[PDB]
């Protein structure tokens, strides 16, 4: 945690050029409490003025980019296909039964 | 203790299976005891 | 529905449907359903089947339904077809039952967490605490095989979840699952001042809260035996009352 | 009829069925309805009772002094001259007068 | 539980191991083998298999 | 419920579920060692089937 407002990084190599990484984020706003354009994530870390749910894990812990929240039976890998085709024949089949439904008649 | 699983098809196809196999036989044999039936008539 | 999934079900009607089909084509074009109508039958004329599409569909949904049905199938292929569909049916609603059996089974036989050591041999529900809050330091000394790998699991965690703040830790338990072991009676004072918190299992630890005197303390007897008298009255029994069961009974549901 | 239909239908409840089956379509979706509604009953219970028999998840009736202190069926008890018996003399709060008295 | 008792060691008042006996329960409490002897002396053979 | 009860109850395979266990007993040719070795095992499952 930054007490001041300005940031100050440096990093020192000697022919370790290959030092793995330092791959780190800096958030703004850490410093005031809630107002509506900003949003709680800790204590005194409301921050934002749009990282809500920025898809990166922009708070201490996961708060802010963070658990935000019929067509389902259609998609279905092939048992939609083949269920499709299986009305497919049942509308045929009723086609076919209606006629023996209205033409016979006794003997 | 995790054994909260809707059985689906995955679990449950012989049923389907058998029931083809069913219907096949079905049209096997009617259609032979119709033909049957003709030809001893006749 | 839960027992099956969603698409069997539909599987299941629609072959039913294409069944009731094939059956009713099957005898209104047969050389056998066609029959004499007069109970007293001289070798009448007037001879047909005995299927419409309402019989046979309503006959197939029936067996399904093992309640029977009205039309008796006679020649070898409505036979066949028919016998086949009742072990469809047979078959279907038999493992039905097993299933439902197993949720509602497997459901009973849970055991909701009662226990401390029942939660430390719990994975999913994690543990944790306000960071160094007195709390997770008696655990760093904790001598308990319980305790000790209660800690084991925390150093696991180590700020996994380590919440920073009372409140803070109160809102992952609200909106998620956790431990958060914290002081008793802030516990039951959040409880009744609230719902869906509750305690479990005992005082883990034992702490008391006395009077804070120098050495050099005469009153300390004094107040020591005040307050035994003020307990054998019953009467800090009823300050608490006053202070939590008071405020501690408006949320009973 | 009257008579008949309500037989058909505690009748189907239970599964035997009778014969007076419906003959035309309109009463056909009644008899299928109510099948449907009987074989969902009959298959819950029996998975229900299944669930029971074999967890037997026992119950006590009381759970804390209160709950006793207003039945009467179940006995206290106290030593003699147990400081129990003292300490509930004297009883001063709520409810427990109505159990020492 | 209903009421809220202790118990104490004998002493008349004002013996030299007064103060002495309080920090020594109170360190014994810390490191808990108040807890694992009583454990241990009030174990028995515990609950069987209700299964 | 015979049929789950006996499909869901499992046949030991552990030291340990002897330790839980209690209704059949160990055995071990006292002083050769191994009842020795059990009650110098300061191993909690071992010393608890020692006790």
């Amino acid at each position: 945690m930054l007490k001041t407002g300005v940031g100050v990084i440096r990093m020192w190599a000697d022919e370790g050029s290959r030092l793995s990484r330092f791959r780190m984020l800096f958030t703004s706003f850490v410093e005031p409490p809630c107002t509506s354009s900003t949003f709680f994530c800790h204590s005194n870390m409301c921050i934002n003025n749009s990282l809500v749910c920025n898809g990166v894990q922009n708070c201490a812990y996961p708060w802010d980019e963070n658990h935000c929240k019929l067509f389902e039976q259609i998609t279905k890998t092939h048992g939609t296909i083949i269920g499709v085709t299986s009305g497919i024949v049942l509308v045929l089949l009723i086609i076919s039964i209606l006629v023996q439904v209205k033409q016979p008649r006794k003997k | 203790s995790k054994e909260a699983s809707a059985l689906g098809v995955q679990n449950i196809g012989g049923i389907f299976i058998v029931l083809a196999a069913g219907l096949v036989l079905s049209v096997f044999v009617a259609v032979g005891e119709f033909l049957y039936k003709s030809k001893k008539n006749a | 529905l839960n027992p099956l999934s969603p698409d069997i079900w539909m599987y299941v009607l629609l072959a039913c449907l294409g069944v009731s089909c094939v059956l009713f084509v099957i005898a209104r074009f047969s050389p056998y359903e066609w029959y004499n109508p007069h109970p007293c039958n001289p070798d009448s004329d007037v001879v047909e089947n005995n299927f419409t599409l309402l019989n046979s569909f309503w006959f197939g949904v029936g067996a399904l339904m093992q309640q029977g049905s009205e039309l008796m199938p006679k020649a070898l292929s409505t036979r066949i077809v028919g016998g086949i569909w009742w072990f469809f049916t047979l078959i279907i609603i038999s493992s039905y039952t097993a299933n439902l059996a197993a949720f509602l089974t497997v459901e009973r036989m849970e055991s909701p967490i009662d226990s401390a050591d029942d939660l430390a041999k719990q994975t999913k529900i994690e543990y944790g605490a306000v960071e160094d809050g007195a709390t997770m330091t008696f655990f760093k000394k904790s001598k308990i095989s319980t305790y000790d790998k209660m800690w084991a699991f925390m150093s696991s965690r180590r700020q996994s979840v380590l919440v920073k703040s009372n409140e803070e830790g109160i809102q992952r338990v609200l909106t998620s699952d956790y431990a958060f072991l914290m002081e008793s009676t802030t516990i039951e004072f959040v409880t009744q001042r609230n719902c869906n918190l509750t305690q479990i299992g005992g005082l883990i630890d034992s702490k008391g809260y006395g009077v804070g005197t120098p050495m050099g303390s005469p009153y300390r007897d004094k107040i020591t035996i005040a307050i035994l008298q003020l307990q054998e009255e019953g009467k800090l029994h009823m300050m608490k009352e006053k202070w939590w069961r008071g405020n501690g009974c408006p949320e009973e549901e």
